[PDB]
């Protein structure tokens, strides 16, 4: 039950190999996706308001 | 031979995002990309009492992509791939100065900072709809927090800048970010749109230190500016760090690195406590093992196994036998944990000893010199194996004896009678061979007890004749560890 002392000093090594996993794996692109849902979006429509017909003569 | 100093200062960052719109086609109603884009910024300010000049450039990192389409329509809203930041995203602040710390950032110790966090909200974007209602975003914001400081470069047109990189995390914020007027409202996180708020910078304060290594040959005689730039260095050769490593044994001790020689090393006890840089001290264990693995004693060690496992299905004469088994004794002692003196223990303390008192100047080059020590120590070493009072010994030159316990003279050897045991029987490394041994036997008569653990290998009584001041045993060490030459 004293080898995980020893297998912990032995192997700290891998934690200045972890520090570059992470401060690597920030560094190189990640992209997580969202989606828009299956349920797709839409906006009314471009409305401007105007004054109606004029009924001139 | 290379000097620590402390460069720890007050710094306040500035910095701005960056932002790059692309349009999609038709009248103007749709957008195509709406994303977060590298940015530099200058700036001066006062600390100190002198004012210093700064040059800042921020990035980000693990960025969204939301998106929002209206539909095929000619004059329907949407932007097909509008991004956002948020817990996942990171954001990189290369930081530079002309004060003198930045200067002596080439060779670093050690190099930590302490930043007060910040909070980014989003502006207020208006969609260029060419009629109509007016599209509104806004909302939106982060809080970003410090979270480790690296080495990095800015590109910069006329030069390229080394300089400090701060990774902040982020933290999404209370106002939800919206498309107004449109469908999403609620969001949280900051979009592209208008990272910056219309302020001219966003503005960060702390204290971040540094341990340089300017180099020295002299005491009293300390640099400043660090010009010494990878362009300035240049591989040592591989012949005069050679000829180095040679010269360093004009010191090396008799007993003290037996002292040595008696502990165990592992990853840890040997690779710390070597005055390296921040670049080498992250990887150095790594970097052995990668050019140990290739050695041509570590494949030897595949290739025996290997032979081995396809022979389990496959089915001066003495000189090349003895030679052969001989080189499979070596690879056997450095695979195995053998209960000798072991010459890899002495190989070992050797190399340590001689790494201790070196420094990594921007190369690592422990590479080169601990796989290649491991292969080239000790050239000619010998085994042997006890059994009925009947000691067989080899040579890996191919020489051989077999002689008494009790009496140190020879007999005839066996061969294949001391190949069937030299398999299963435990080795015992010959640190005290059959010439010395049987000098000292002659000069200074030995008794049964002694003359076993010396035939053994015993730490005990090898340390015992050490402290003696035996001549012959103190010879013999002594031209052990002079063959540790590379």
């Amino acid at each position: 039950a004293s080898l995980i002392y020893r297998q912990l000093l032995t192997n700290s090594y891998s934690v200045d190999l972890y520090d570059e996993i992470e401060q690597i794996g920030s560094g190189k692109t990640q992209n997580v996706t969202i989606n828009p849902g299956p349920f797709a979006q839409t906006r009314y429509a471009p409305v401007n308001w105007d004054h109606g017909e004029i009924n001139d003569s | 031979l290379w000097k620590e100093m402390q460069y720890n200062r007050d710094i306040i960052i500035r910095f701005k995002f960056g932002n790059s719109i692309v349009k999609m086609g038709g009248l103007g109603y749709k957008w195509s990309e709406i994303s977060y884009k590298a940015a530099n910024y200058q700036y001066n300010y006062l600390r100190d009492g002198e004012q210093v000049t700064a040059h800042t450039t921020c990035s980000v990192n693990g960025v969204n992509n939301f998106s929002y389409n209206g539909g095929f329509l000619p004059t329907d809203f949407g932007i097909s791939r509008y991004e956002v930041i948020k817990e996942n995203s990171y954001v990189y602040v290369d930081y530079w100065d002309d004060s003198k710390a930045f200067r002596n950032i080439v060779y670093v110790r050690s190099l930590a900072a302490n930043l007060n966090s910040v909070r980014c909200t989003g502006g207020s974007y208006h969609f260029s709809l060419p009629v109509g209602a007016w599209p509104v975003i806004n909302g939106g914001a982060v809080s970003l927090h410090f979270a480790g400081v690296t080495l990095s470069t800015q590109f910069t047109d006329f030069v390229s800048l080394n300089s400090l990189r701060f990774r902040f995390s982020l933290t999404v914020d209370e106002p939800p970010f919206s498309i107004l007027r449109t469908r999403t409202v609620n969001l949280y996180g900051l979009p592209a749109a208008n990272p910056n708020n219309g302020n001219e910078y966003y503005e960060i304060s702390g204290r971040f230190s540094l341990i340089s290594l300017v180099p020295t040959n002299d005491d009293y005689q300390t640099p400043i500016m660090n010009s010494v730039t990878v362009r300035q260095d240049l591989e040592r050769q591989l012949t005069n760090l050679r000829e180095e490593f040679n010269s360093l044994s004009q010191e090396i001790a008799m007993a003290q690195l037996i002292d040595l020689a008696l502990l165990p090393l592992d990853m840890f006890s040997m690779f710390s406590g070597i005055k390296s840089t921040i670049d080498l001290t992250k990887s150095m264990a790594t970097s052995v093992m990668k050019k140990f693995r290739k050695s041509k004693l570590a494949t030897s060690i595949s290739e025996m196994t290997n032979s081995l496992s396809d022979a389990a299905s496959s089915a001066n004469d003495i000189s090349t036998q003895t030679s052969t088994i001989g080189k499979k004794l070596r690879l056997k002692e450095m695979i195995t944990q053998t209960e000798g003196m072991s010459f890899d223990d002495i190989s070992a303390a050797v190399l340590k000893t001689k790494i201790d008192m070196s420094t990594q100047i921007g190369k690592n080059t422990l590479p080169d010199i601990v796989t290649e020590a491991s292969e080239k120590f000790i050239p000619k070493r010998s085994y042997r194996i006890l059994k009925d009072d009947e000691v067989m010994e080899i040579n890996t030159e191919g020489k051989f004896f077999a002689y008494k316990i009790n009496t140190f003279d020879e007999v005839p050897f066996d061969v294949n009678k001391f190949a069937e045991l030299v398999t299963d029987s435990p080795v015992i490394s010959a640190i005290i061979d059959f010439k010395t041994l049987k000098n000292l036997n002659d000069n200074y008569g030995i008794t049964r007890t002694e003359a076993l653990n010396l035939i053994k290998s015993n730490p005990n009584m090898l340390r015992n004749f050490i402290n003696q001041n035996n001549p012959i045993i103190r010879n013999r060490i002594e031209q052990l560890i002079l063959q540790c030459k590379l």
